[PDB]
């Protein structure tokens, strides 16, 4: 089961509906779908017999700035009986939600909890959404391009409160931006 | 339990801002337990806060917004009853318990 | 499944046999020389390439080798390299402020790699606990002073190094 | 005789007094588990048959054969009443 | 009775510096095992280590938790102490050497035993944690399931000897030593006084890494040292024991001039030393089991064997009228 | 029910381990692990370095496996720049994983039997680390993060004698393995400790994203090595144990034979090194020598280059994944043909596996629950990054 | 006062000595620096031979090492485990992470050096420092009690 | 230079991966009838002693 | 801010809010101490690296108080002692040391604000021996420093005070509390935050505090029965007392102060039973209504309810 | 007598029985090394010229290459 088989038999197979986007390439055969379709596309591929993507290696999202949708979701899959890898990706904004995949793999759980963390996109049906990562009472979505490397605050020991404490950053020395372009 | 769908419109929307802040305020007493705050303010203040802060997003007209707000509160109030952070006059993000601006601005410092 | 079969089995359990190999081979290292080592009359062994303390290099002459290149500094993946640098009285190209933060740095070896004319080195000395912060912070006459007591061990290992880089 | 138990007494005035010395000279610089009712049980229980045992072991040279087979009846009265702990799972702490 | 104090003192101070140095025995025959060198700077070849972490415990200042049971939880370490102290009245070093012949010696030392589980009970309950309670719980569990062995083992060299005397046990010895044909017998005690000392493979206060906190984990400085050195001082008793019951206490291995010319104290110590080597050669060797695989050890396999034991012996020495 | 909050806090176990634990007196009903307490923003500090000052945070993710995670960026910059790698290298990356999956499961193995209170193969086994961590101290002159592994080859050639070093270690270490065996795999103790332990079956462990041996365990005949080779694998010998009930005791003994396959694969690569250079002679990706450097313009211009700006990288996005000694470790770059990565999301197998503690100590006691987190080898440094 | 001065130092000589040559550690394995202390725990550097035994409790500890990068979530756990310290203790801080912040200084997430929650005595440095370099740094530690005269200055006060 | 670190000429010695077996123990019948014989024999001299001190 | 402050007695209560907020302004702290290294040890925690810098020095040297004071434009004077030691008498603690160091601070010439904190019932006419000793110490400081600011604060509450604590200790430890005077003497207790908090404002003016003296007393008016009913409300206990009539208290309070100056070897502490603050508690120590309170600094006390005794919570 | 109490200079006493002078440097360090194999032959270590306040740091930069194993010159070969 080359990456030539998968393309030819996911074009001839699949709903057209489904997918707007096929890439075959050296890097990984990418499949882009619409959100109210990813749910189902992720349940087909799981299901089927010339198919069997039995494994979700982890979802990611990426943050395009100059888009309107600014949030790419990434599925990178894995069929240990064909062993072939499979690449779905979907896109998202700040505040629209996009389904939940936990019902098909249980292991989606941590990772749309790390997605919710760290770039803000919600997902339906997940049974337990809460930051996963960050610092409990955190604002603020740190992998966002326009979130600030050394973030809004920081802790310290308060003697008189006799507790650590959170106060706005004050750098030291400030990161030295080097462009080298 | 699960993350509910996007509201379908403002009545969905306000059904769950009513619901949330029911939940915001039935939560009151915990919090004036937890921070010890008997002497500090009062329980109705704790109220006005959350209805204040409720009031200042009544112009959204998107549900969606509305949506992540709710949601966004519901992740604040759950850190401030289970993983409190103890401040003295600070509970989360609210504070609790003849010259103009202009001139007091330049007396400070010269970034406004 | 066999009275015999059966019989072993049951011996073996009431007699912990397995339980004797064990006891065994224990007291078989007891007996054997230690490897301990007598710390700090002994020392572990060490190599060439060890990336350790941070030292500035000078030319035989004592003239000093950095020339300020910024090199090091702009490679650095910790930031812990603050460089100032401007024409010398005599029109050579010398920093005026060489700065690494002992404490942010990762003792990578990025920097000694970087530098064009050898002056930047890890050398060789691990034993530099303070009980301070701020005298983990390296200004240019600390890191020159270090250059100086390491200078005979840092060039043997450049020395044996050059075969290989 | 029982001049032999005042020494044990006045040990223990002195282990009682190097106690004290030791703890005092640095003041100077909802769920029950009814397993542990059971097996706060069985101890009481066998408590009294190593109990009984003392004085029968001291003395089987006089009591002979009666006495032997009149133990023997009390152990297999508590040993059935070990068996039917042990089917009960008494003696599971899983 | 004016030189009794002498006496009881000859007996404490070098049983608590015996402690002290047994501490030490342990952390070297460990080190030795895993090809390390253990205790060796403070003091030649570590010989100071004792005193240096006796004095640092003492110049530690004490905690005291804010507890209701202020009392209590002091207490707790001086009774498991004394008790640890107080057992060392009654045994025999050699013949006509031990502070007080009770008659009915045997059945003082269960006794005492039985007495153990207090300290422990008490500490757990008064520290006003759930996780000490919850240990000291099952910790107190495993020593009264394990004294039940014990003691039934205890009957069995009763059975033998005829008589609570400690120096009359050890004196029936002399034809033979009760080891060799109560030899699972000895397995079984050795195995029961590793239980009840709750030492390796059954420690389960040492095994907060697997998130079992010890009954003593809020104790610091001296009543922490308290509990420390009662435990040790057991291991020593228990090996006194293992030594008076089954390997003839103080007399010789075999009854020749020769072996004679050595004295009874020196043979008693010896054969002491065997049984603290084994407690550590233990500790070195295996992992440990979890709460519930000991409590069914001690209750399905060791309180049946004990008393088939007991009915076996009796009834072959009844029948051809062998007893004392 | 009551909730016990048990954080292992010290090298007892991990560190920053905290578990809330749901129980019905002993019998565990729920699991659930709070983590991101050492989270430290790596994916957002590699967005600000160079593709060379990110490397040094691959050492630092899986602190236990440090080399294995270097190749592994290494690999996802050489497939995306599409450069050759020369054979003598590859046979050094392939010596130096093998290598360093030995460093782990000897870790791994005796921390887990600390726990359990075998103290002594602790010990015995991290003075055979010792000995293998010299060899990391003298190819790159650090114990640990080596940063050795990079794009396009290794960073410098082996010293002299360093091959012979390595096969007088060979020689001997089969019989460490097999005094960590004699001390736990026949023990009664041991086996009680670990049989029927943390059952896992093969559905269960592709819907958790399960890889490495808590895949293997379940009887699933999975290596990435050999289903996605990489460097020299192809090349030797060597199996791939697989268990039969899924237990820990499963996981144990292939953890064991797996530093016995290692050992076969190192031999190998010591028999079969080749002569040759040690970096893709490429001119635009590689430093020059140090002579080079000095002597010739158009060196002296490419080593200015290379450490000031990098290398950019043609705009792309892939997965890459390789056979760590924890599973399968990944890493999803996006370049945007910039010198600096766009996107770098690292898939840690260990976040998987942590995931899993929930249902794979249901209704076991209490004291499984340091041993289920043993046989799951959870290193917090990619669990959280 | 020509006596009570040289009974002062023989008591404070003593002192020294018992608490320099028993320091009983508490651990503090955040990250990799705890694998470094692992080994110097180990057969070859063998901590156990200058009397230093590792305790899980801070009630039993003398010393904390902070061995890894301190976030600002494990923050408030680091420095309620400290209180929990009998006096008198001792911190040390081991690797760049606990030193400054090290590779991580610019984090949103780290706190940039763990004197700014717990006082520090000793400072080891590294990105890990070696299992002898530790070593080294607890010989220093030695070197700071020995400086103490706590009889001394009760004795004045 | 041109001296780069390898094989010897021939290749390392061969090198065993494998667990190599060890056959230690008496186990079974020797065991059991040494501690059979004990009991009796040593009983038999418990016998022997309880009456010299009768 | 360009400050330089050597700040002395500064390992003491008052001490650490003091470096603390001293911090927080930029300011450079020195902080001289006579004892152990690890008496400062609390106060590295504060600032940033290098601003706070512990130096030994030694009472009774002038050479090390000048070496302390050498670097420093502004000097802070809060060494002072409630009980008495055979080595240190009232007047040694309340008035040599205050009076040594203003006479530095003159000889060193460069130090442009000097603070002196005294005790509110400061006075020559006054029972306490410990309040005599400081008011000499007002005039003596002013007479060697005309430009000196003298600073009043009443008894102090926070976390290490030394009124509630020994009082709950007290309570916990035998059942019942004792006043020592049928609890009616009027004290104006103040959080020891506000304190701080009123230095720092006194260092931050235009010039408008020196030569000046300030009353800091709490916002409202106590007795000592009253403040113990504060006490029993946060430590969620039952109130019990002992009326205990002054001739019987000072009787309690006789020993120490008989045998400290003639046993050779140190004595605790005393907590309740100190004689010189029961001679204070015969008359009524309040602020006047000349002097300048908290609201001359621009400042409001903090009230005593809620977070100034949160720290009585350890005890329940 | 410093062996009684320190029992770390003990150890450095026995070893240095049958144990050869290699050099001695500026500040009376000893060298000494045996030509064995029992820690995989390293027997190299230095016998510190002060018995009391002895620290790692005393070694100069001349012989700690070789105290270290990094070199196989001695600290006069070094300074040669
Ligand atoms: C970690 O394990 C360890 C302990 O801590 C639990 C020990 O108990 C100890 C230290 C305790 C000991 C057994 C020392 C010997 C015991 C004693 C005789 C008393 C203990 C205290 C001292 C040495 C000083 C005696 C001082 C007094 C209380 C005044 C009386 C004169 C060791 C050896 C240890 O390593
Ligand atoms: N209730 C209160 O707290 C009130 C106190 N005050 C006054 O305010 C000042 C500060 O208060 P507070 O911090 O609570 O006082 P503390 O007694 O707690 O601290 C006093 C400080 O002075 C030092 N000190 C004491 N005696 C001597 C001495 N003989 N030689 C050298 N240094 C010495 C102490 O150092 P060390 O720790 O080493 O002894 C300590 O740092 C004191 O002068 C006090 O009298 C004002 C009103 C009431
Ligand atoms: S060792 Fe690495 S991190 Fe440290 S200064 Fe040198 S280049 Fe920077
Ligand atoms: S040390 Fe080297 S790389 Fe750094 S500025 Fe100087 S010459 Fe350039
Ligand atoms: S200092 Fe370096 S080795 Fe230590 S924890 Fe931080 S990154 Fe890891």
């Amino acid at each position: 089961m080359d990456n030539q088989f998968i393309f030819k038999y996911s074009w001839e197979t699949l709903p057209k509906k489904w997918v707007k986007k096929m890439e075959r390439s050296e890097h990984g055969n990418r499949f882009d779908t619409n959100t109210d379709y990813l749910f189902q596309l992720l349940c087909f591929l799981k299901l089927h017999t010339y198919t069997r993507v039995q494994v979700l290696i982890d979802i990611c999202g990426v943050d395009y700035p100059s888009r309107k949708r600014r949030f790419e979701v990434v599925y990178n899959l894995l069929s240990t009986r064909y062993n072939s890898r499979i690449r779905v990706q979907t896109s998202a904004d700040e505040v629209t939600r996009i389904s939940s995949v936990v019902s098909l793999f249980p292991s989606a759980g941590w990772w749309e909890r790390e997605v919710w963390d760290m770039f803000g996109v919600s997902f339906i049906n997940h049974p337990d959404l809460r930051r996963i990562l960050t610092d409990y009472g955190f604002e603020g979505h740190p992998l966002r391009k326009d979130f600030p490397l050394s973030g809004y605050v920081q802790v310290r020991y308060d003697d008189p409160e006799k507790r650590v404490v959170s106060e706005p950053i004050e750098m030291t020395q400030e990161f030295r931006y080097f462009d080298f372009a | 339990i699960g993350v509910p769908p996007n509201s379908a419109n403002l009545t969905e929307a306000r059904r769950r801002v009513f619901d949330f802040f029911r939940a915001a305020c039935r939560s009151i007493p915990t919090i004036m337990d937890i921070y010890n705050l008997q002497d500090v303010v009062a329980p109705s203040q704790l109220r006005y806060a959350i209805s204040a802060q409720i009031r200042n997003n009544a112009h959204i007209t998107d549900p969606k917004v509305i949506d992540l707000l709710i949601f966004k509160g519901m992740e604040e109030l759950t850190d401030i009853v289970d993983h409190a952070k103890q401040r003295h006059h600070i509970i989360g993000q609210y504070v609790v318990g003849g010259k103009t601006d202009f001139l007091k601005n330049f007396y400070t410092s010269n970034y406004f | 499944k066999d009275w015999n079969t059966v019989f072993e089995r049951s011996i073996n359990t009431l007699f912990l046999t397995e339980m004797v190999r064990g006891l065994s081979l224990t007291l078989k290292y007891f007996f054997d020389p230690k490897v301990t080592i007598n710390y700090p009359f002994e020392k572990g062994p060490l190599s060439p390439r060890f990336r350790g303390e941070h030292a500035l290099r000078r030319y035989p002459t004592g003239e000093e080798r950095c020339i300020a290149c910024k090199l090091c500094e702009a490679v650095c993946p910790a930031q812990a390299i603050t460089i100032e640098a401007e024409e010398r009285e005599d029109g050579s190209r010398r920093t005026t402020r060489y700065d690494i933060d002992m404490t942010k740095c990762i003792y990578c070896g990025f920097c000694q790699e970087a530098c064009p004319v050898d002056a930047i080195v890890e050398g060789p000395n691990f034993e530099f606990a303070t009980e301070t912060h701020e005298e983990l912070l390296y200004d240019k006459e600390k890191l020159l002073e270090n250059g100086d007591r390491w200078e005979t061990e840092i060039a043997e290992n450049l020395r044996s190094e050059s075969l290989y880089r | 005789m029982m001049l032999e138990f005042a020494p044990i007494f006045i040990y223990l005035v002195i282990s009682l007094l190097v106690s004290l010395i030791l703890l005092g000279v640095p003041f100077l610089f909802s769920r029950f588990d009814i397993r542990f009712y059971l097996v706060s049980i069985l101890f009481l229980i066998f408590d009294l048959e190593v109990t009984f045992f003392f004085p029968w072991a001291v003395s089987l040279n006089k009591i002979d054969l009666f006495g032997f087979w009149s133990m023997m009846a009390f152990l297999f009265i508590l040993t059935i009443g070990f068996l039917y702990e042990w089917k009960r799972g008494a003696l599971d702490w899983e | 009775y004016i030189a009794v104090p002498a006496e009881i003192l000859g007996i404490i101070l070098p049983l608590l510096l015996g402690v002290a140095f047994l501490v030490l025995a342990e952390r070297k025959v460990m080190a030795f095992v895993q090809r390390r060198k253990g205790p060796d700077v403070v003091g030649s070849f570590g010989l100071l280590q004792p005193l240096a972490d006796g004095l640092k415990l003492i110049l530690k200042e004490p905690i005291s938790p804010s507890s209701a049971n202020f009392f209590l939880f002091r207490m707790a370490p001086v009774a498991t102490f004394m008790l640890s102290l107080v057992a060392w009245a009654v045994v025999p070093f050699d013949y006509g050497m031990v502070l007080s012949d009770l008659n009915i010696g045997l059945l003082y030392l269960f006794a005492i035993s039985s007495l153990g589980v207090y300290g422990i009970i008490i500490a757990g309950r008064s520290s006003n944690s759930k996780y000490a309670f919850l240990g000291a719980l099952r910790s107190a569990a495993q020593m009264v399931s394990y004294e039940v062995s014990i003691g039934l083992i205890l009957i069995t060299v009763l059975i033998c000897v005829g008589s609570c005397n400690l120096s009359e046990i050890v004196m029936a010895q002399k034809q033979i030593w009760f080891g060799i044909p109560l030899f699972p017998v000895l397995v079984m005690f050795f195995i029961s006084c590793l239980a009840e000392t709750n030492r390796a493979p059954f420690d389960l206060p040492e095994a907060e890494a697997e998130l079992v906190a010890g009954y003593n984990v809020e104790y610091s400085s001296m009543g922490f040292a308290l509990f420390f050195l009662g435990e040790y001082a057991n291991m020593i008793l228990m090996s006194g024991l293992c030594t008076l019951f089954f390997l003839g206490g103080w007399l010789p291995i075999l009854d020749l001039p020769i072996f004679k010319k050595i004295p009874g104290s020196i043979w008693f110590s010896i054969k002491v030393l065997f049984f603290l080597f084994l407690y550590i050669w233990v500790r070195a060797a295996f992992p440990r089991y979890r709460y519930d695989q000991l409590m069914g050890l001690g209750w399905k396999v060791f309180l049946p064997l004990s008393l088939a034991w007991v009915v076996s012996v009796s009834g072959l020495l009844v029948t051809f009228q062998w007893l004392p | 029910n009551f909730t016990l909050n048990f954080g292992p806090q010290h090298p007892a176990a991990h560190g920053v381990l905290r578990l809330v634990l749901e129980m019905n007196g002993e019998v565990v009903e729920r699991a659930e692990p709070h983590i991101g307490l050492l989270h430290r923003g790596t994916e957002k500090l590699i967005e600000y370095k160079t593709y060379l000052q990110a490397l040094p945070y691959f050492d630092r993710l899986d602190y236990v496996s440090m080399m294995a995670q270097e190749h592994a960026y290494s690999l996802a910059v050489e497939k995306l720049l599409n450069c050759e790698v020369p054979l003598r290298a590859q046979y050094i990356r392939v010596l130096f994983c093998e290598i360093t999956r030995i460093l782990n499961h000897l870790l791994a193995l005796t921390t887990h039997a600390m726990d359990v209170g075998a103290l002594t193969p602790f010990l015995w086994a991290f003075e055979e680390r010792e000995k293998l961590l010299e060899f990391y101290e003298r190819v790159s002159g650090a114990r640990m993060h080596a940063s050795f592994i990079r794009p396009g080859g290794v960073a410098q050639d082996l010293p002299l004698g360093l091959c012979r070093d390595i096969d007088s270690f060979t020689q001997q270490f089969a019989s460490r393995i097999d005094e960590l065996e004699e001390m736990l795999t026949g023990n009664r103790i041991w086996k009680q400790r670990l049989v029927d332990i943390g059952t896992v079956t093969a559905q269960q462990a592709k819907d958790w994203g399960f890889s490495g041996v808590m895949l293997r365990g379940s009887g699933v005949c999975w290596d990435l090595r050999r289903a996605a080779p990489y460097d020299v694998y192809d090349q030797l010998d060597f199996d791939v144990p697989v268990g039969t009930r899924g237990d820990c005791y499963d996981r144990y003994c292939i953890r064991i034979e797996e530093m016995r396959q290692s050992l076969r694969i190192i031999v190998q690569c010591l028999n079969q090194m080749p002569s040759g250079m040690i970096k893709a002679d490429d001119r635009k990706l590689c430093p020059p020598s140090r002579c080079r450097m000095k002597l010739s313009m158009e060196s002296l211009i490419h080593h200015f280059e290379l450490y000031t700006e990098g290398f950019s990288v043609p705009a792309s996005s892939t997965y890459t994944a390789v056979e760590a000694p924890k599973g399968e470790f990944g890493v999803f770059l996006v370049s945007n043909g910039s010198n600096r990565p766009y996107r770098c999301k690292i898939r840690a197998p260990g976040f998987a596996h942590l995931q899993g503690l929930d249902f794979m100590s249901k209704h076991h006691m209490l004291a499984d629950v340091v041993t289920i987190i043993g046989t799951q080898d959870i290193v917090f440094g990619e669990v959280d990054r | 006062s020509k006596a009570a001065e040289f009974v002062i130092s023989k008591v404070d000589d003593l002192m020294n000595w018992a608490r320099t040559g028993s320091i009983w550690p508490m651990t503090f394995g955040l990250a990799c620096c705890a694998v470094e202390m692992m080994h110097t725990g180990a057969a070859r550097y063998d901590l156990d031979r200058f009397g230093i035994i590792f305790r899980p409790s801070p009630r039993q500890s003398d010393c904390m090492i902070v061995a890894g990068t301190l976030t600002n979530k494990m923050a408030p756990a680091l420095r309620k485990v400290y209180d929990q310290m009998p006096e008198p203790r001792w911190v040390i801080s081991m690797g760049s992470c606990a030193n400054g912040g090290g590779y991580y200084h610019y984090s949103y997430s780290v706190v940039r050096g763990c004197d700014r929650i717990v006082p520090v005595d000793i400072y080891v440095p590294g990105c890990p420092p070696t299992a002898e370099a530790l070593l080294y740094g607890l010989l220093q530690l030695q070197k700071k009690i020995n400086r103490r005269k706590d009889f001394l200055h009760w004795w004045n006060k | 230079p041109l001296l780069q670190d390898g094989p010897p000429p021939g290749g390392f010695a061969p090198v065993r991966y494998a667990r190599r077996i060890s056959n230690t123990g008496p186990s079974a019948m020797a065991m059991f009838l040494a501690v059979s014989g004990a009991f009796a024999w040593g009983m038999y001299q418990v016998g022997q002693g309880n009456k010299i001190r009768r | 801010s360009g400050i330089v402050a050597t700040v002395f007695g500064a390992t003491g209560f008052l001490g650490r809010y003091l470096v603390q907020q001293l911090a927080k302004m930029g300011s450079q702290v020195l902080v001289p101490f006579r004892g152990s290294e690890d008496s400062p040890r609390h106060l590295k925690l504060m600032g940033d690296l290098g601003q706070v810098v512990p130096m030994k020095f030694d009472p009774r040297d002038e050479d090390s108080i000048k070496a302390v004071m050498a670097k420093a434009n502004v000097v802070i004077n809060l060494i002072g002692r409630e009980y008495e030691t055979r080595n240190f008498s009232f007047e040694d603690a309340n008035h040599h040391i205050a009076e040594k160091l203003a006479l530095v601070a003159k000889e060193h010439g460069g130090i442009m604000r000097y603070i002196q904190v005294s005790c509110l019932g400061a006075s020559v006419s006054s029972p306490s021996r410990m309040l005599r000793a400081k008011a000499a110490a007002e005039e003596a400081v002013l007479n060697a420093l005309p430009e000196a600011t003298i600073m009043r604060p009443a008894t102090m509450i926070g976390t290490e005070d030394r009124i509630l604590n020994p009082w709950s200790m007290f309570v916990k430890k035998y059942g019942f509390l004792p006043l020592i005077g049928g609890g009616t003497t009027k004290f104006q207790p103040v959080y020891v935050v506000d304190v701080a908090a009123a230095i720092v404002a006194a260092l931050k003016d235009d010039g408008s505090s020196m030569g000046k003296t300030y009353e800091l007393g709490g916002p409202d008016v106590f007795t000592t029965h009253e403040l113990a009913e504060i006490m029993y409300d946060m430590i969620r206990e039952w109130p019990r007392y002992v009326k205990l009539p002054f001739p019987i208290a000072k009787a309690m309070a006789a020993p120490r102060d008989f045998m400290v100056n003639k046993v050779p070897f140190p004595l605790p502490s005393p907590q309740i039973f100190n004689l010189d603050q029961i001679n204070a508690l015969t008359t009524d120590t309040l602020v006047s209504d000349n002097a300048l309170k908290f609201q001359d600094l621009d400042l409001v006390p903090h009230k005593l309810k809620g977070y100034p005794v949160e720290f009585l919570i350890q005890y329940r | 007598m410093r062996c009684l109490p320190d029992g770390n200079l003990l150890q450095t006493k026995i070893h240095n029985i049958g144990a050869t002078l290699v050099g001695v440097d500026k500040f009376g360090n000893k060298y000494y090394q045996k030509l064995g194999d029992t820690q995989y032959g390293r027997h190299r270590w230095v016998e510190y010229a002060s018995k009391d306040r002895y620290n790692a740091s005393q070694v100069p930069a001349e012989w700690h290459g070789w105290l270290h194993f990094i070199t196989d010159h001695t600290g006069d070969e070094l300074l040669s």
